[PDB]
């Protein structure tokens, strides 16, 4: 009964983006597809809809214009393109269905002037219990995956989100705390993954 | 068109 | 043409609240009504589609329902879990266009007020000799979820090279934040010490480095 989105999209002000919306099985013709959006600490905002079954669509006025919803010969299989992108139009992006009933998972879609630029790893090295992580810095797009000891350390482990620069790029800090005497018998490791930039770091951390 | 808000008008119709 | 909700309604665990909708002749008077739960981080989640309909696995405590050009969404049997942002969206004929209104936040009332934990890294030694310093200040475990952070070379205010994160939840239902201090080497090395000032309900921790 459910929708499947196409995945995250980085784009410059002034390009264009083209999100995808399926139904994930069979569906009896079709009522409508909804397109939703919402940016970062504000509220829901209608796209538009579609028929997937005739094609035709309503826009609002806000977004006239700027968008295309279209369909192929599917029942169930709509598209959004969005056009003329600037700052304000980070968001994600959902589909539902013709009664709101049932979304999508949602897709990023982050309008930035930055480059793909992987991360730079250093340790936080600790001096009963001590503080131990990794700085990932200056990186870009989001997201970043922090474990510790390739998954066999996940008790006191708090990764925090992400910091935006005025650079435009992320940086984010990996903590965790253990016991003081760990620190002579156990060897730490912080495994960053960023998955943007095909590049994956394992950095030890070691005592002061 | 008109018919297709019509349309949609009575799909979403709650009295 | 615009969905009104008050901002914010609050109990204690267990009680019921209800969460308002107003609109116009041309929506909520006369299409269906749908209600919508988001919490920052996940997608939001169906609640009401249908003016009253409960999607399946919602859990009945919620419900809703209409009177002229008002909606309403009652919670009964309050728990932590319902607290997030609540959103009513309806189809308005004269526009054409689904309009949601701002959205209503639920706080659970009661819960135990805990002082932020503060931890303050100095730049690495990695760092520094790649020519670059940073301070790292993490700051876990407040509730109520808001801070301010403020840091200091020796004893002075330090306008120019701090960047702050918005709090953010946590498994335990308390609130984190980060702070990071951009600096050369050398300024790191002049100073005798720099600090990072966190406050939190008027009151403040305060945590010390230095380049020895």
């Amino acid at each position: 009964v459910q929708l499947v989105q196409s995945g995250t999209e980085i784009k410059q002000p002034g390009a264009s983006v083209k999100l995808s919306c399926k139904a994930s099985g069979y569906t009896f013709s079709s009522d409508y597809i909804h397109w939703v959006r919402q940016a970062p600490g504000q509220g829901l905002e209608w796209i538009g809809l579609i028929s997937p079954q005739s094609g035709n669509k309503v826009y609002p006025q806000s977004f006239q214009g700027r968008v295309i919803m279209t369909t192929d010969t599917s029942t169930s299989t709509a598209f959004l393109d969005l056009h003329s992108l600037r700052s304000e139009d980070t968001a994600v992006y959902y589909c539902t269905r013709g009664r709101l009933d049932v979304w999508g998972p949602g897709v990023l879609v982050t309008v930035s002037s930055a480059s793909t630029k992987g991360p730079s790893v250093f340790p936080l090295a600790p001096s009963g219990t001590a503080a131990l992580g990794c700085l990932v810095k200056d990186y870009f797009p989001e997201p970043v995956t922090v474990s510790w000891n390739s998954g066999a350390l996940t008790s006191g482990v708090h990764t925090f989100p992400a910091v935006l620069q005025s650079s435009g790029l992320y940086s984010l800090s990996s903590v965790v705390t253990v016991p003081s005497s760990s620190l002579g018998t156990q060897t730490y490791i912080c495994n960053v993954n960023h998955k943007p930039s095909n590049t994956k770091v394992d950095k030890r951390v070691e005592p002061k | 068109g008109i018919d297709f808000q019509d349309e949609l008008d009575e799909f979403f119709k709650n009295v | 043409s615009v969905l009104t909700q008050p901002p914010s309604v609050s109990a204690a665990p267990g009680q019921k609240v209800t969460i308002s909708c107003s609109g116009s002749s041309s929506n909520i008077a006369r299409s269906y009504v749908s209600w919508h739960h988001h919490v920052p981080g996940t997608a939001p989640k169906v609640l009401i589609y249908g003016t009253n309909n409960r999607p399946s696995g919602v859990s009945d405590r919620f419900s809703g329902s209409k009177s002229g050009t008002s909606a309403f969404l009652a919670i009964t049997g309050l728990q932590t879990g319902d607290e997030g942002d609540y959103y009513c969206g309806t189809w308005d004929t004269s526009l054409s266009a689904v309009l949601f209104g701002g959205g209503t936040r639920l706080t659970v009332l009661g819960q135990p007020k805990a002082a932020p934990s503060v931890t303050l890294f100095p730049p690495s030694s990695e760092e520094l000799q790649a020519n670059k310093a940073t301070l790292v200040c993490l700051i876990s475990d407040f509730y109520p979820g808001a801070v301010t952070v403020a840091w200091k070379a020796d004893s002075s205010p330090v306008k120019a090279g701090v960047e702050t994160t918005t709090p953010s939840k946590q498994s335990n239902n308390k609130y984190a934040a980060s702070s990071y201090l951009s600096l050369t080497p050398e300024q790191w090395k002049s100073h005798r010490s720099y600090s990072c000032q966190v406050t939190h309900e008027g009151s403040t921790v305060e945590k010390t480095v230095a380049p020895t």
